[PDB]
């Protein structure tokens, strides 16, 4: 049996009072095949 | 229900969005574990461990993609907090297969598999792949799929 | 660390 389960929390929206935040990175990775970016 | 979802197992493991029916995630907060719902036991349809993808309930719904010219929200599903967007202009992770769209926004493990959403509403993909800075900043790709 |  699963011990997961989903809740439904908000809807999918854009909010116009959002606060901005964070910068614009440039970053050369590989994805392997196991799913993990590696750094370059 | 279309929306944004909590991911739990109680502690929240993750987050996620269904739409169209489909209830889209990372790979990585489930492992492919089935979900139960309202409306009843959800189980995976399709998943890429390399992608760190997996969906619920039929094919990837997500068709949209970051434009490269705009910022975007993050909808972040914090732990024991009620849902609050927060807007960034990307950055890219650049591999062989062209750039993705990538966020320097940090926040807690309950938080993978919160929708990105462009200006139009539209979920362009998802948080929480991505890499640690040798400085100890992190960036998430901004995760997505054909659909 | 790298995922969230």
């Amino acid at each position: 049996e699963t011990d997961m389960w989903i809740e439904r929390t908000a809807d999918i929206t854009w909010e116009s009072d959002a606060e901005i935040t964070g910068s614009s990175e440039r970053v050369d990775v590989r994805l392997d095949d196991d799913g993990n970016f590696q750094l370059m | 229900t279309t929306g944004v979802y909590r991911i739990m197992t109680s502690y929240q493991a993750g987050a996620g969005v269904m739409v169209e029916g489909v209830f889209h995630t990372l790979w990585h907060t489930t492992k492919g574990a089935a979900l139960m719902s309202g409306e009843g036991r959800l189980d995976p349809y399709w998943g890429s461990v390399k992608e760190d993808r997996l969906c619920y309930g039929g094919p990837w719904k997500l068709q949209h993609k970051w434009n490269g010219h705009d910022e975007v929200q993050m909808i972040v599903v914090e732990p024991g907090k009620n849902v609050k967007n927060v807007q960034t202009k990307p950055g890219v992770f650049k591999t062989p297969e062209g750039e993705i769209g990538a966020v320097t926004l940090d926040y807690p493990t309950g938080t993978s598999g919160s929708p990105i959403v462009d200006k139009n509403g539209d979920v362009i993909g998802l948080y929480g792949n991505g890499v640690i800075m040798p400085n100890g900043s992190y960036i998430s790709a901004i995760v997505q799929g054909e659909r | 660390l790298k995922r969230r």
